[PDB]
């Protein structure tokens, strides 16, 4: 029952133009802030630091999109 | 030493942070949302075509029109089509022109010519006082005139003495004329302009004098700056002769340099360090005291001075520490500061020839002799004729 189903509502062209602008601001600011911040001393007996105050170094996110392999049947 | 090494740990972290931090601020996260900000970015794209031509702005008139010379074809009477105002503009600057309609889009670049690219060695040397092989007293004269009025006006105002517009270094050569200029230039942490005198000599008609005045203009935009005119005598009073296109050339480039430094008064716009390997046999037409005030003369090192040059040197070196520094100097006879440097370098190289790695007491003795011999053969020896 699930190999031929009702495909999602569309990405559309409209939303595609609109989104990039939004993604642009978040994207530079996150990367610029997150990569630069360290709170680590690597020549120390400690690995990083026992945590003094909270860090801003943080990590990224990944969301893919669902598709199943090449078939027409 | 320790301090110098430490500064590097901070600087290693600094490069990494600065490259990320640059990105969020410059734009594409600080993307123009402001009426003023957006208007300049959008408008220049629309007016601009590609190609463009560079020009240098020959004179401006106050009715919103100006006259420019473009690199290609003729000169143009251009309008100020939007953007920059009259005040912003000045003659002798390089401005950007659209080919479609030549107009001044602006400057904010402190010019841009192939000429300026050669002039800007802008990023400072690591060379600094007492990293030099020099005499203690001699560097401290260069600093007093050039550096000190900017750093502390306090001493100069209370005392009541007049600040100069440059200084002049002249030999006996092999005295570290150039080393001194680089030492002071790092300390100000102001942009260091450099040009060699021969570049300003050419067999083209009239090109030379534009460059000579140009040095002072580029520097003024960047200012404070120190302008290093390496071998001034070259444009000046040392020959290009009267039978190669020198006959016209030298007199014009020399004169052009001499009148602005002199002015009508000692202007005091930008400081200058001028290095010359002599003014000893050369002709008068060069800058005199009381525009650049202090003129610095170098000696030929005596026994007592040789202590100051040598102690600096013995530190990088080794095994001339074992033997007293005083005795070594005494033993050697009078020589110029480049010669003293040369003995010390040569000590390190001669050990390698001996089949030893590096300077020993023995290697140091032999190096003294070799340089001395070159000089003794070249010029008069001991006892009269």
């Amino acid at each position: 029952p699930s190999t031929f189903a009702y495909p999602a509502p569309l990405e559309v062209p409209k939303e595609k133009e609109k989104e990039k602008v939004s993604t642009a601001v978040l994207s530079i600011t996150a990367k610029a802030k997150k990569k630069e911040k360290e709170k680590e001393k690597k020549e120390e007996e400690k690995m990083e630091v026992d945590e003094a105050e909270k860090k801003e170094e943080k990590e990224k996110k990944k969301e893919p999109e669902p598709n199943f392999q090449l078939l027409d049947n | 030493t320790q301090c110098r090494l430490k500064l590097l740990k901070l600087e290693r972290i600094k490069d990494y942070l600065l490259m990320e931090e640059e990105f969020i601020r410059n734009q594409e996260q600080m993307k123009p949302l402001e009426e003023k900000q957006e208007e300049e970015r959008s408008k220049v794209d629309d007016l601009r075509g590609t190609p463009m031509s560079v020009g240098t702005l020959e004179e401006i008139i106050d009715d919103n029109h100006a006259i420019v010379s473009t690199s290609v074809g003729s000169e143009h009477y251009v309008s100020i089509l939007s953007f920059v105002d009259k005040d912003l503009l000045e003659p002798g600057c390089s401005v950007l022109l659209n080919h479609k309609v030549h107009a001044v889009i602006g400057v904010l670049m402190d010019d841009t010519d192939p000429l300026v690219t050669v002039m800007k060695v802008e990023k400072a040397p690591q060379e600094t006082y007492a990293d030099i092989g020099g005499l203690d007293n001699q560097i401290q004269e260069i600093k007093e005139s050039v550096e000190l009025p900017l750093t502390h006006p306090e001493y100069y105002e209370e005392m009541g003495i007049k600040p100069p517009k440059g200084v002049i270094l002249y030999g006996p050569p092999g005295t570290g004329k150039t080393l001194l200029a680089k030492a002071v230039a790092n300390q100000t942490s102001a942009t260091f302009l450099r040009v060699v005198g021969s570049e300003l000599i050419q067999k083209y008609l009239g090109d030379g004098p534009k460059l000579v005045r140009e040095l002072f203009r580029v520097a003024e935009e960047h200012a404070p700056s120190i302008v290093f005119i390496d071998e001034i005598d070259a444009i000046g009073t040392k020959r290009y002769d009267s039978n190669s296109g020198g006959e016209r050339e030298i007199q014009r480039t020399m004169l052009e340099l001499l009148n602005q430094l002199d002015g009508f008064d000692s202007r005091g716009d930008v400081k200058v360090i001028m290095a010359t390997n002599r003014i000893e046999t050369l002709d008068p037409a060069l800058i005199r005291p009381g525009r650049i005030d202090r003129k610095i003369e170098f000696p030929l090192p005596d026994e007592k001075t040789k202590k100051r040059i040598f102690q600096i040197h013995t530190s990088r070196m080794t095994l001339a520490d074992d033997v007293t520094l005083d005795d070594l100097i005494m033993a050697k006879d009078d020589l110029s500061g480049a010669d003293i440097k040369a003995i010390c370098t040569e000590a390190g190289l001669m050990a390698l020839r001996e089949r030893r790695m590096k300077v020993t007491n023995e290697d140091f003795k032999k190096s003294k002799e070799n340089v001395l011999y070159k000089k003794q053969e070249g010029t008069p020896e001991g006892l009269y004729l």
